[PDB]
């Protein structure tokens, strides 16, 4: 229980999904 | 078992019955018989 | 011959007679009571009772 | 695997599932019960499984009870033209009379050999499996409206501020931890800035909808004879409180009883008492208050 | 409810363009103020200006060239750690019309 | 295959189907019941199937009960010019008297050979299969209005925002999951922005419509004599609460009883007691409170 | 208690005699069972 | 619910039966177990 | 309630006109920004302008020729992933009158 986000980190991956929503990007 | 037990369909609120029986009939070829007509 | 329990619920108990009922009948009688024209040399036309067939 | 869920208007399919399942459930429950109401001075001396009789009567097949070896086994029985012989279909196996049967109704009072047919209803016009379909959809959508009403009757206290970490520390350390005396800036920061979404257009609506569900149950109930009637006679709450019009619910209860009247025709033949009474009893306290004979103490405790 | 932010966008798109903040040349440059991305967005140099004018304002410029830098600065440093609304970058084209 | 459905104003055909089916159902139910109200000290000694009598009486054919072999089989019987002989149509088969019949009304009190005719109603003016058509359409459209009223009494909470994914995450994670303390932007985003469509112009209307359905049932009921009357005498709720005007409902109940008065004319002949009483009984609790004789314990339980 | 728990999982129990003292047993138109 | 009620179907005159039963066969790792092979 | 969108319209009508976004010449061009349709609608080139001016504005132009491109751009990139109301394209002629 007691939902914690015990990592809190840094990323190196990049994004411009040429798409209307999450959904159409999945398509 | 000439009337079988009924079937209710509660989706249409309906009662359906069937009647089954086994009939058999034949002529035995071993007795005298004649025929009078204009064939 | 073999017993097991020969009565199970249905069609293990239906290879016997299974409730012979309402056999097809000549309660109304053709060729004797009807198909009849042996009607006596009567006097008059007295009545013919009309009944509303409720049943 | 295959998965891509719709939205959280999944509830708007869950709501219609609750309605659909309620109609299916209430319909087949109500006919799951309906072939046991009468039970008629239960097995005084007579070898009838009355549960199997009443289930047969509510599919409207005219059963015929007679004698088998002097002990009244059920058989099936499908202007006045009299029936005598065992022409009808016979469900038992070897217990058949194989002799002079008759209908014991009008040949005499109490004399002829017994095979009496019992109608479900004396004069048949419409099957009551249609009336139970007639109200259960109307009942279904009022159960829809109750479920939809209490599913949106849930309440949040909306905080309203420019976002990143001004008012979060407020509610944490001073609302849900219960704290009185929270101090704030003069920048209108609760001058109706926090607001409540309430649904007090929903909870006055809630009780009246339950009363509509309730009296629609009662308006199905008095149709099919199942009634709170005798206790309403002794409680003095007779009319316009139980909004049921007593003369109509004692009317529809009586038609089923005088449909099963030929069990009295049978009862006069073999010299025994069978009256088609109408069951309304539920025990361990009613059986205690009607007896208060000390042997009934050792029965219960 | 949580989606993409806007600081993470231009950080990830600027790190797509060869930059870095920790091991940039060879020396440890985590503490050096002219290299980590937050200073490049608050100073709002030529580089962040180019990536905003290509990915966010994909077919826009204002009238002048001295006001237009002021508008793009006053947009992108008000909204760094903010949010996004219409669920996909290059699909909040509502920004171009409210421009 | 052939399919192209109309719209979802299919309901506006389903609504009128509910009305039409309600009129058909209530009409033929009400005459499905109406030929059994009296039943008159049920089979003391007399070989009459009274259910078959009362069904014959409500199609207004004057039945005639007499003797057949001293045991009172029914027969059909269609200024004072006296009837004597068996000129009328006779429904039984060989049980005919073949002898001196008479009407046993005014030739003497209790002397003449029995064949007495029983009217449904002493003086006949209008058939009550027309009055049952007279109220059932009026009843049908008030059942229409109840069904139409509870079919549109269903309630949604309308969210109002510019569309694509601003407020959906709000209601998902913070309304139907029940969450208090939802935080929002200052952009008026609940300053009566979410709104409720309510139908509180419908639920005060609902109860009064059920009372109109109820007292219209009661105003059909007291016309055809079927009444809650005797229990209303012992309950002290006699007038203006049961809005029925007691002197009119004890009036219309009595005309059917004194229509069946010639069964008393028959009862005086053969030395037996048959009174046309008026059935209002429904059992297993009324039969318990009227006896509380320990043999009635072994009957029920 | 063991009977009523068995009845609410809908299995038709059968009570009879064992040595004249009614021990429970499990029991899974009219065709008679003997 | 070891034997479901039969389905009669008079129109083909053909009774139909079903048998359900549920089963849960598992083992518990809290006990002494020894396997012997040439594996 | 759901019907046709407007992004899907000009995407399908532009792919009717021989275009593609995955295998266009022979090389895999899914990642190349000058080929997939969303960039052609946000840049709003000559091509999307022609297909909007033929299928949506079937008998309209505004007064000038520099404002008219601005109006057709500001219409069709506000409403890409929006909706349609009157249930059939070439039957929301309500658009031409509100023009």
């Amino acid at each position: 229980t007691r939902e914690r986000y015990t990592p809190f980190y840094d990323d190196r991956a990049d994004y411009n999904t040429n798409s209307k929503s999450y959904y159409d990007y999945i398509s | 078992g000439m009337l079988k037990p009924p079937f209710h369909n509660p989706e249409f609120d309906e009662v359906t019955h069937w009647i089954h029986y086994y009939s058999f009939k034949a002529i035995s070829p071993f007795f005298n018989k004649i025929l009078i007509t204009d064939q | 011959m073999y017993e097991g329990n020969n009565m199970r619920s249905m069609m293990g108990t239906s290879y016997e007679d299974s409730r012979l009922n309402k056999r097809t009948e000549l309660n109304e009688n053709m060729s004797i009571d009807t198909n009849k024209s042996e009607d006596s040399y009567g006097v008059q036309i007295h009545s013919l009772s009309k009944q509303s067939f409720t049943g | 695997r295959g998965l891509n869920v719709e939205l959280s208007k999944e509830i708007s399919k869950r709501v219609v599932e609750h309605r659909n399942r309620f109609k299916r459930l209430m319909f087949n429950r109500y006919l799951e019960f309906l072939p046991l109401l009468i039970n008629y001075t239960n097995r005084d001396t007579v070898g009838i499984d009355f549960i199997q009789l009443e289930s047969a009567l509510r599919q409207n097949i005219n059963v015929v009870v007679g004698e088998a070896r002097n002990k009244q086994i059920m058989i099936l029985g499908y202007q006045k033209r009299l029936t005598k012989e065992d022409i009808y279909f016979i469900v038992p196996d070897y217990l058949i009379p194989d002799d002079c049967l008759q209908i014991h109704k009008l040949y005499d009072n109490c004399m002829s050999g017994n095979f009496v047919v019992m109608q479900n209803k004396p004069i048949q016009y419409n099957s009551d499996i249609e009336i139970i379909e007639h109200y259960t959809d109307e009942l279904a959508e009022v159960a829809l409206s109750r479920f939809s009403l209490i599913m949106q009757a849930k309440f949040s206290k909306i905080f309203k501020s420019e976002i990143n970490d001004e008012s979060i520390n407020q509610l944490v350390s001073e609302i849900y931890n219960g704290a009185p005396f929270v101090k704030m800036s003069p920048m209108f920061n609760a001058d109706d800035d926090i607001i409540d979404l309430t649904s007090n257009s929903v909870i006055p609506a809630l009780t009246e909808m339950k009363r509509e569900y309730q009296n629609k149950i009662s308006e199905l109930s008095n149709y099919l004879g199942i009634n709170s009637l005798a206790v309403d006679k002794e409680s003095g709450v007779s009319d316009e409180e139980a909004k049921s019009n007593r003369g109509f619910t004692t009317s529809n209860s009586n038609i089923y009883l005088k449909g099963r009247e030929p069990i009295t025709f049978l009862s006069k033949r073999y010299g025994l008492d069978i009256k088609p009474y109408y069951d309304d009893e539920t025990t361990s306290k009613i059986s205690m208050v009607d007896t208060l004979k000390d042997e009934s103490s050792d029965i219960n405790g | 409810r949580y989606t993409m932010t806007l600081y993470d966008f231009i950080k990830s798109e600027l790190i797509k363009k060869g930059f870095n903040e920790f091991v940039n040349d060879n020396k440890l440059t985590f503490y050096d103020d002219e290299f980590q991305f937050m200073q490049k967005m608050l100073k709002f140099d030529k580089d962040v200006l180019a990536i905003v004018n290509e990915k966010v304002f994909k077919g826009f410029s204002l009238k002048d060239e001295l006001s237009d830098l002021l508008f793009k600065k006053s947009f992108t440093i008000h909204f760094l750690d903010r949010e996004i609304n219409r669920q996909t970058v290059e699909a909040f084209g509502m920004q171009v019309i409210t421009v």
